[PDB]
RNA sequence: GUUAAUGUAGCUUAAUAAAAGCAAAGCACUGAAAAUGCUUAGAUGGAAUUGUCCCAUAAACA
């Protein structure tokens, strides 16, 4: 039943998320985050973080999307964050490292899709 | 003041150096890729025709291969660029020295630069010089004194006298350090290609 | 003319994000809404790297990692800082201390027993019916010896 | 205090394919020293067989500059392709509109 | 260096095989070349 | 059609090939700054001996080009 | 030695809660370039406190 922001008609991406799944793709790297309306981070998982950098192999990758993006949904679950919003750009939407990486969350069971609000 | 000035010539490289092993097998490897994206005797006088070129002598990549020590010739180098380096006598220095030539404030750099060319060559050396800004300026003292280093490019050569009695010899790089001990004048890599 | 110009959409977007996180003059939607460890992490990379077979599934896009290793090593580097994160977001701090904050640093786990074959965890966050917590839950903490604990839920 | 004009490259080549790599290169060589390519036309073949010429524009030049790039241009040149160096002799909406305005 | 772009790669979406063969100068230079036949050498007259 | 150790012997050297160019690109980039420095530090020296000459110097010369060399 | 440069990776007055961002490079995609996708290489040669020494060591003097 709570409120989610419905304007910015004419700016991309929308806001009518509780939560919203932010990829950054950098040079060295790649994080993913879980963030309120607020502006306060909730969960993140990154590249640049001890634990994953051990068990993986090069800092930016496909794999590394994909396992990232597992080990973000762990945290997803542990938080008890199950509904989300993405809204990745065309050719991110398009690029197999994303579609990978939302396939790892979907079978982790993070609904990338937040349900319609109650009224 | 003893004002002096001076010619860093540059003769560019005729022919390539071979290929690194590396980039033949990136030869084959888009030459196979071209096989795979190609579309669907005659060869017996090709191989008359190829073997034909193997009889004849091409002139070969590097012109050092019957000389091996004509420094004095201006083919010293084909792989790389060469530079005008002649052994000079000063009044109070005996020295090896890039080409020198008396300059005044009148004359511009280009003007005693171009007299450098075929001054000390005294030959039908094409030349050219694009900017008039030098490129290397030295002094050394025992009385003060300057040299100027400019810089040119070796249009074409028709090097008359190749056994003059000057010792003049085409540096690219490995002579610049065994002729030429001195920063002021071993410092001449530094503008140097 | 001097500036280059964005040649790609995502070069105006992460500048213009990170643009929108500064602060500024005009009113805006946000204001009214050790050593040896290096040297030793250094040297276990290497080791990864030199590996041929992390190579050879990294290229054939087949390689995974391990969640329960990174999530225990998770724990001990900054596992504290982001469970702080999850409790200031919840409110815990604000509603149990009046607003002091204090980073937790015991791992401690909790779980409920469901009959003998397994037991629910309690993480943070996490969702427990009631019927799952009709009895008490198995805690373990790692406390070492002495320095006498006190659990209050 | 003096500014290059506009100096075009047309490049010779008797293959298409070598032209054109050669054509990319400059081109990627100017972009990085930020040398500004208007046009990468190509001329029509030579009959007699046939050859590939293509052209790279490059506009902006300095006396230092000039002289730094022409050298590495001798060192790029495969050997074979034959380099020249020349000095240069429809409108959108947009274009029309705004032209308008400074003129009215 | 002359090597720097002298590898290079066919910018055709279409084109039937190409074979190589080698110009030569008169100067005694050489190039290599692709062309349709399998030749083997090519001579400047 | 390439097997698959095929085209990994490929991509294995393709992976050697890209490294190499990222190395001689990367040379060859600060030898033309080295270069350019030096002629700048060129400019310098003789200003401080005479910049007189260097006000005719400094300007370009409109005759130079067109310049054609293979 | 006198003068005087000099010790995060091209750049940064990034960082001591976790050695970062940017710049930069290759391949694919065909007008070129760019974009996009897939890939690549690296660090403190240092102590200092803010928001200079002292070494490696560069030189003019020497």
């Amino acid at each position: 039943v709570a409120r989610k922001e419905r304007g910015w008609a004419t700016v991309w991406p929308n806001r009518e998320f509780w939560h919203r799944l932010r990829v950054v793709k950098t040079q060295h790297h790649v994080e993913a985050f879980v963030e309120h309306l607020n502006g306060q981070v909730v969960v993140s998982a990154s590249t640049r973080e001890w634990a994953i950098k051990k068990h993986l192999y090069s800092t930016r990758n496909v794999v590394a999307c994909e396992s990232i993006g597992r080990v973000l949904a762990q945290r997803c679950l542990e938080a008890g964050i199950n509904f989300m919003v993405y809204q990745p750009t065309p050719w991110e939407a398009s690029s197999d490292s994303i579609k990978r990486l939302q396939n790892a969350m979907t079978e982790s069971g993070v609904m990338l899709r937040e349900p319609r609000r109650i009224y | 003041w003893r004002l002096s000035g001076a010619l860093c010539l540059q003769r560019p490289p005729l022919i390539t150096k071979a290929l690194t092993p590396l980039q033949e097998e990136m030869a084959g490897l888009l030459q196979q890729i071209e096989v795979e994206r190609s579309l669907y005797l005659a060869q017996d006088l090709e191989d008359m025709w190829e073997q034909a070129f193997l009889q004849f002598r091409p002139g070969a990549r590097e012109t050092e291969a019957d000389k091996k020590n004509d420094r004095t010739s201006l083919h010293r180098k084909l792989d790389r660029n060469l530079v005008l380096l002649v052994r000079e006598k000063l009044g109070d220095q005996d020295v090896w020295m890039l080409p020198q030539v008396e300059w005044q404030p009148g004359e511009t750099l280009r003007g005693t630069a171009e007299r450098i060319l075929a001054t000390l060559s005294e030959n039908n050396m094409e030349a050219k010089f694009l900017g008039n800004a030098p490129c290397g300026h030295y002094k050394f003292k025992f009385l003060g004194v300057k040299v100027f280093f400019f810089k040119a490019l070796l249009l074409t050569g028709d090097f008359v006298q190749a056994g003059k009695k000057s010792r003049h010899v085409w540096a690219s790089k490995e002579e610049l350090g065994d002729y030429l001990q001195p920063k002021y004048l071993a410092q001449v890599r530094r503008f140097l290609l | 003319e001097r500036l280059e110009k964005y040649r790609s959409f995502e070069r105006y977007r992460r500048r213009a994000e990170q643009e929108a996180r500064a602060p500024h003059w005009w009113r805006t939607y946000r204001e009214h809404f050790r050593t040896q460890k290096l040297l030793e992490r250094k040297h276990f990379l290497r080791e990864l790297r030199a590996n041929v077979e992390e190579e050879r599934a990294a290229r054939l896009r087949t390689a995974s990692i391990p969640l329960e290793a990174v999530r225990a090593e998770w724990e001990r580097t900054c596992g504290p800082y982001h469970k702080q994160r999850l409790a200031e977001y919840y409110g815990l701090y604000r509603d149990l201390f009046h607003g002091a904050t204090f980073v937790p640093w015991v791992p401690l786990h909790v779980a409920y027993a469901v009959g003998e074959e397994d037991l629910i965890p309690v993480y943070h966050g996490n969702e427990v019916t009631p019927t799952e917590a009709s009895r008490a839950p198995e805690v373990t903490y790692e406390a070492d010896k002495d320095s006498l604990w006190t659990l209050l839920f | 205090d003096y500014e290059y004009g506009v100096l075009n490259i047309h490049l010779t080549a008797y293959d298409m394919s070598l032209a054109e790599s050669y054509a990319q290169y400059v081109h990627r060589l100017c972009n990085r020293l930020s040398i500004k390519v208007e046009e990468s036309y190509a001329m029509p073949t030579k009959t007699m067989l046939t050859t590939h010429e293509r052209v790279v524009q490059i506009s902006g030049l300095s006396a230092t500059f000039a002289e730094i790039f022409l050298e590495v241009l001798q060192s790029n040149l495969p050997e074979g392709v034959r380099l020249s160096v020349r000095e240069h002799t429809f409108k959108a909406r947009p274009e029309l509109e705004e032209l308008l305005a400074k003129l009215n | 260096d002359c090597s720097r772009a002298s590898l290079t790669r066919l910018r055709r979406q279409a084109y039937a095989r190409l074979y190589p063969v080698l110009l030569v100068k008169q100067d005694g230079s050489t190039i290599h070349i692709r062309y349709r036949e399998p030749r083997r050498m090519l001579a400047m007259p | 059609e390439h097997s698959p150790e095929e085209s990994e012997r490929r991509a294995l050297l393709l992976k050697r090939w890209a490294l190499f160019k990222q190395q001689e690109h990367e040379m060859e980039r600060d030898a033309i700054r080295s270069m350019l420095e030096a002629q700048q530090e060129a400019l310098e020296e003789l200003k401080l001996e005479s910049a007189e000459l260097y006000a005719e110097a400094i300007k370009r010369d409109t005759s130079l080009f067109p310049f054609e060399k293979e």
